């Protein structure tokens, strides 16, 4: 649950 | 009688020609009733079996007691809806079938006090609240994102921003993205006839930002009237309770963290500015998870982006085809 909530939540602008 | 059959065929021919006409508006119900058993239906055998919290899409005008409309079910048929005045006539029949409807108790007391029904036994009185039986609604219920924490922060605004990139790409030419700058939680209907109508009143409501709210509300009505969805990015709504009593009643699309323990790990990976707001971020999360399931229409709790996109896309595709 952290790996998805670390890339997807960050892949937008960063 | 030949007239009843002739007008029935006349209505049906009007119904048949009404399958290719633009949609005007929609209405919302809050009471359970059957539209086929009523004897006032212009078309017999094609009544509506609606329930509470059902949305009907009225397009044309028929009379002062019935309105042509369509349901939200897939593959449905064109039906009729009683008017609020007509609903006022049929609701009085419900409370008259009992022993009494006004003040006089019928506990083995017959023949002494006739007690004619006063004004309190009718709908003229009981105007302290006067909840409207029917609330006018836009063509479709708007879809908004709620949670999982305070909007505008780096963790929350950015996560919901990522969704809108996929929504626009899939639904080009059918949905529009709009940033709702003004507040929406203060949408009131039974406060006054027209609060803050003029900007020169120099009143508390006139000089405040309440006047701007109605402009955005009417903007939603116009855009939704075009049979197209609306994408909103308001940063003042964090709980579903702030829109449940609102007559708009948008679809609640819920995005949530799987566990509270991993939620605080997300904040620690952003930057020092975010852990300063972590103290209030956790407080909002707990107040949101325990909300009743019926308050949520769409859920998004998967840890994978792809399953997050298609869960909303399938519902949007279903809703888009539902109104046709």
């Amino acid at each position: 649950d952290l790996k998805g909530y670390l890339d997807w939540i960050t892949q937008a602008e960063d | 009688e030949s007239a009843r059959r002739e007008v029935e065929s006349q209505a049906q021919q009007q119904l048949e020609r009404a399958k290719h006409k633009p949609v005007a508006f929609a209405v919302r119900t809050n009471v359970s009733y059957c539209g086929v058993l009523d004897e006032e239906c212009p078309v017999q055998g094609s009544g509506v079996n609606f329930e509470a919290k059902d949305f009907l899409h009225i397009k044309e005008k028929y009379s002062n007691d019935w309105w042509i409309g369509r349901l939200v079910k897939e593959g449905g048929d064109i039906a009729f809806i009683p008017s609020p005045q007509r609903l006022e006539s049929i609701r009085l029949k419900q409370e008259q079938k009992a022993r009494r409807s006004g003040n006089p108790s019928s506990l083995s007391d017959i023949g002494n006090r006739r007690s004619p029904p006063p004004s309190l036994a009718k709908q003229k009185q009981k105007q302290a609240e006067h909840v409207p039986p029917y609330d006018v609604v836009p063509s479709m219920r708007p879809v908004v994102l709620v949670g999982p924490s305070l909007k505008g922060y780096e963790v929350t605004d950015m996560m919901q921003k990522a969704l809108f990139d996929f929504l626009k790409h899939r639904f080009d030419g059918r949905i529009s993205i709009t940033r709702v700058t003004a507040d929406l939680s203060l949408a009131k209907r039974s406060v006054l006839n027209n609060p803050g109508k003029r900007t020169i009143i120099e009143r508390s409501s006139a000089r405040s930002s309440i006047a701007e709210v109605q402009s955005e509300i009417e903007r939603i009505f116009e855009l939704a009237k075009s049979l197209q969805l609306v994408v909103l990015d308001a940063d003042t709504i964090n709980h579903p309770a702030q829109l449940a009593k609102t007559s708009l009643a948008p679809i609640i699309v819920f995005v949530k963290v799987s566990s509270p323990k991993v939620l605080q790990r997300l904040i620690r990976s952003r930057g020092k500015s975010q852990m300063k707001h972590l103290t209030v971020q956790m407080m909002a999360y707990d107040k949101l998870v325990q909300c009743p399931p019926e308050s949520f229409d769409v859920i998004l709790d998967e840890n994978q982006l792809e399953d997050a996109c298609e869960h909303l896309a399938e519902y949007l595709e279903v809703y888009w085809r539902a109104t046709h």
